[PDB]
RNA sequence: CUGACUGGGGCCUGUAGAGCACUGAUAGGGCUAGGGGGCCCACCAGCCUACCAAACCCUGUCAAACUCCGAAGGGUCCCA
RNA sequence: CAAGUCUGGGCUAAGUGGUAAAGGAUGUGGCGCGGCGAAGACAGCCAGGAGGUUGGCUUAGAAGCAGCCAUCCUUUAAAGAGUGCGUAAUAGCUCACUGGUCGAGUGGCGCCGCGCCGAAAAUGAUCGGGGCUUAAGCCCAGCGCCGAAGCUGCGGGUCUG
RNA sequence: UGGCACCUCGAUGUCGGCUCGUCGCAUCCUGGGGCUGAAGAAGGUCCCAAGGGUUGGGCUGUUCGCCCAUUAAAGCGGCA
């Protein structure tokens, strides 16, 4: 057992940590963050780390405890760049080019799909084999890229699809 | 399989999740997933 | 301590003073053979000092209330459990991180093995010729 | 063995039955005294200390008594103790049901029957000191056909034998195949 | 199925379901048993249905411990028939059983087994029916 | 002043419940009148039956037309 | 719609209350047992995850893994004639069993209260309706109040003695 | 299809068809999705969804049912 907000934040590049009565305001170095947070539970702004106490035990207190600590974690790492999140195609003659910033990318359709992404979303083609999403918040990079799933749907019979990492366990062939 | 009244757990790496309301078993291959209703 | 008392004193009775208090494992160089570099010292000095090991910190806090402590090596960092005896230790030593270490990724041997009523060293246990 | 006592004056006790305190009373000659135990102590003890044991009572007067089982009455639609008759043991040879069992290969294993009659191995009365806790019936070859017990091969050690009868005693049944 | 042989009439009454058990409870025979909890009727084809789902569950060993006894003829009249005319035909003979009375007892088989065999043909019968064990509860003293 | 009802005394029953000693059915186990029979033998000079099975004894049951048992109640009579 | 948004202790997140069963499920709350544990416990991340041994015509094929015998031993700081796949069988992936840098609790149960699914019929739906979530439901209590043509307060008539 | 006999014997017109609709989904198609013994198409099954359609004929008084040509379909029921 341990309850994830025993054990404590520390942040080098000490990005800041606000009040905000209600809310949690987090700024780096790259960009700003949003972190909501019940108001009966209380996370405190000291030095260095970032406190999170709750009053007592039941079904909210014991989750939501591990829910404000979580997602202050992921907005430790976000506003500093810490997020990578590749998405590698397969496919015989698939590719992506990028024009700016809305993707257009060949998925065998008989039109290029144009992708338009959001206000804070990086599109990071080093490949045309291999894409990447970066941006600063892991719920808008996340997002995006299940968004990047919607258009093709993985492990039907054969490649030409998209894992998040690569693994193919698709399943056996049908002849 | 798909929606049944009774959830067995065939296959002993099921999850059983309870999420909106009614109760899901999902596994790695999906035709043993169930929904009870 | 509650049913694990006669397997610790299976290393906490006739460890008065022990040998190879090294690395186990550790990933690079570990045995990978099966027959001669997994037991070391078994194709010349037979197996009277290839551990029997259950501890680190557990037998090894019976072992530092016992007697003296035999060294101290792996307490904070990662490098398994390693234990022995006697048999050859001052003798083949270099045989025993020779086949312990005469190959793997590099050399594996030893961090801070005991001998003879006392303690070992790093240097002297890897590069040592006792 | 080591279980408390009280005492009942002729209560309620059906409502009193209700946080695990079913009553009781106990008997060697005379004396039937109404008492009441615990139903987690005296379920646990009877886990394993079974009819052959003595289960000893400690009371309020300071006295330990060698008591046994006569009957548990089952509730019936509950499984659950309604009263239990205890049964105090003096210097007589009193009786005893002691539940043997059998040890070794059954009937040549793979041709193996069941051996399902225990039937509690139906009397031996003895003296109070000569009480045993087990006594071994093994079951070296005794295949399916012939080779059963009959209760010839019935001689205990010492205090006492079947009193009456030599009839009911397990045997070798059939398996069920398909 | 099975019937009873002989009898001394053809038809009987039904009357009612109450008292508690009227004897059954100790089990006696095997080493485990499945004890019924709800007034009901115990057909033959619920007694067949049953039996047969021992049998063919678990093989080679293991003899399997019934119970029960059909002596209550269910008497039906036939389709589309009007009512009175004296009684209806009889079709198969059920058993009364009560609460807490042990049905089913299975022999020479092991804990993960007869939990499963019992657990399988306890569905078989319309009464809530909880498995018990051979415990220290005998009416020996 | 006898009445409905109630209190103190008797009498009666065979229902609920319970039980197998009676009347029948019965899940097993032991014994085995005997029988398709017999391993097969100058037939009785056998042997195990994993073949069937009468009757008997136990572990277990069921019953409106079964009761070794048997209330709560009801009826009747005497007094208040 | 006349009278407590009464005083306490819990419970329910389903509008259950305010529509019913067999069965099922880390839904919650309470009681009892057992193992483990700061001689460092569970899920974790790395590990030589093994030698007789493809034990034996197993009918092609039996390497732990269609199904048989009578079920082993020894090397070890932990390992079977093997937990699930995957192979025609192979090979291989995961292991039951265990070594640590961590970390103070961790699993199987047997009851018990309220719950969820099971629950789809024909003009417009609803528990009487509006509404109701530390309650305006459910369990144990307590003090009051409302509440009939019932009883008393008073007046009047009739019938019987 | 039945059982019951509760309003209807000073009577509530019975089958079928034509016209006219309306509603439920336990969906025949069209719209989505999971599984598949789903290579693709065509499929099977299940979950949500009643918004719209559900042909023209021969046979018999027929509801139903059997055949011709099509369609994606010629759905099951209630409303005396
Ligand atoms: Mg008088
Ligand atoms: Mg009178
Ligand atoms: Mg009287
Ligand atoms: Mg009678
Ligand atoms: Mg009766
Ligand atoms: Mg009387
Ligand atoms: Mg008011
Ligand atoms: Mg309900
Ligand atoms: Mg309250
Ligand atoms: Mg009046
Ligand atoms: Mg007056
Ligand atoms: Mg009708
Ligand atoms: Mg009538
Ligand atoms: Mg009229
Ligand atoms: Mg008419
Ligand atoms: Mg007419
Ligand atoms: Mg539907
Ligand atoms: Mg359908
Ligand atoms: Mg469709
Ligand atoms: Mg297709
Ligand atoms: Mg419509
Ligand atoms: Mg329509
Ligand atoms: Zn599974």
């Amino acid at each position: 057992m341990s309850r994830i907000g025993r054990l404590p934040i520390p942040v080098p590049k000490g990005v800041s940590v606000e009040v905000a009565p209600g809310r949690v305001k987090v700024k780096g170095p790259k960009g700003e963050l949003e972190v909501p947070v019940s108001p009966e539970m209380r996370v405190v702004v000291e030095e260095g780390v970032v406190r999170v106490e709750r009053p007592s035990d039941e079904r909210r207190h014991k989750s939501l405890h591990g829910l404000t600590r979580t997602l202050i974690a992921n907005a430790v790492k976000g506003v500093s760049e810490g997020y990578s999140k590749e998405l590698l195609i397969k496919g015989i003659g698939y590719r992506a080019r990028l024009v700016g910033r809305a993707l257009e990318l060949t998925v065998g359709f008989s039109h290029p799909v144009v992708v338009e992404p959001p206000e804070g979303i990086t599109f990071e083609v080093p490949e045309p084999t291999r894409v990447r999403v970066s941006g600063i918040d892991k719920q808008k990079v996340g997002q995006v890229a299940a968004n990047i799933r919607a258009i093709r749907k993985p492990s039907a019979y054969h490649e030409k699809g998209i894992y998040y990492a690569g693994e193919p366990v698709r399943l056996k062939p049908g002849k | 399989m798909k929606v049944r009244a009774s959830v067995k757990r065939i296959c002993d790496k099921c999850k059983v999740i309870r999420r909106h309301g009614r109760v899901y078993v999902i596994c790695e291959n999906p035709k043993h997933k169930q929904r009870q209703g | 301590x509650x049913x694990x008392x006669x397997x610790x004193x299976x290393x906490x009775x006739x460890x008065x003073x022990x040998x190879x208090x090294x690395x186990x494992x550790x990933x690079x160089x570990x045995x990978x053979x099966x027959x001669x570099x997994x037991x070391x010292x078994x194709x010349x000095x037979x197996x009277x000092x290839x551990x029997x090991x259950x501890x680190x910190x557990x037998x090894x806090x019976x072992x530092x209330x016992x007697x003296x402590x035999x060294x101290x090596x792996x307490x904070x960092x990662x490098x398994x459990x390693l234990x022995x005896x006697x048999x050859x230790x001052x003798x083949x030593x270099x045989x025993x991180x020779x086949x312990x270490x005469x190959x793997x990724x590099x050399x594996x041997x030893x961090x801070x093995x005991x001998x003879x009523x006392x303690x070992x060293x790093x240097x002297x246990x890897x590069x040592x010729x006792x | 063995y080591r279980l408390k006592a009280y005492y009942r004056e002729g209560e309620k006790p059906s409502a009193l039955r209700r946080a695990g305190k079913l009553p009781g009373v106990m008997y060697n000659r005379h004396l039937n005294r109404k008492v009441y135990v615990d139903l987690v102590e005296f379920d646990k003890v009877f886990r394993q200390a079974s009819i052959h044991h003595v289960i000893v009572l400690e009371l309020p007067d300071g006295q330990s008594l060698p008591t046994l089982v006569r009957q548990v009455n089952l509730d019936k639609r509950r499984r659950r103790p309604e009263h239990v008759d205890f049964f105090v043991l003096s210097d007589e040879p009193v009786e005893m049901y002691v539940p043997l069992r059998f040890v070794g290969t059954p009937a040549g294993v793979r041709a193996g029957g069941v051996l399902q009659e225990i039937h509690r191995d139906i009397l031996v009365k003895v003296s109070p000191r000569n009480i045993p806790e087990f006594i071994e019936v093994d079951v070296s070859g005794l295949e399916i056909g012939d080779s059963l017990h009959a209760s010839d091969l019935k001689l205990p050690p010492g205090v006492e034998l079947a009193v009456s009868p030599e009839e009911t005693i397990a045997a070798v049944v059939p398996p069920e195949d398909v | 199925m099975l019937m009873p042989r002989r009898m001394k009439y053809r038809k009987q009454q039904r009357g009612r379901l109450k008292g508690a058990t009227k004897g059954g409870d100790y089990v006696a025979f095997g080493d485990y048993g499945l004890v019924a909890l709800e007034p009901a009727w115990i057909t033959a084809q619920q007694i067949e249905a049953a039996r047969v789902a021992m049998v063919r569950h678990f093989r080679r060993g293991g003899k399997i411990f019934i119970r029960i006894f059909p002596d209550k003829p269910y008497t039906k009249k036939p389709l589309e028939v009007r009512m009175g005319k004296g009684k209806g035909n009889v079709e198969g003979y059920v058993a009364v059983v009560k609460p807490g009375r042990v049905m089913f007892e299975v022999a020479g088989v092991t804990e993960e087994q007869a939990m499963e065999a019992l657990r399988i043909a306890g569905h078989k019968l319309p009464i809530k029916t909880k498995i018990v064990r051979r415990d220290a509860y005998d009416e020996a003293q």
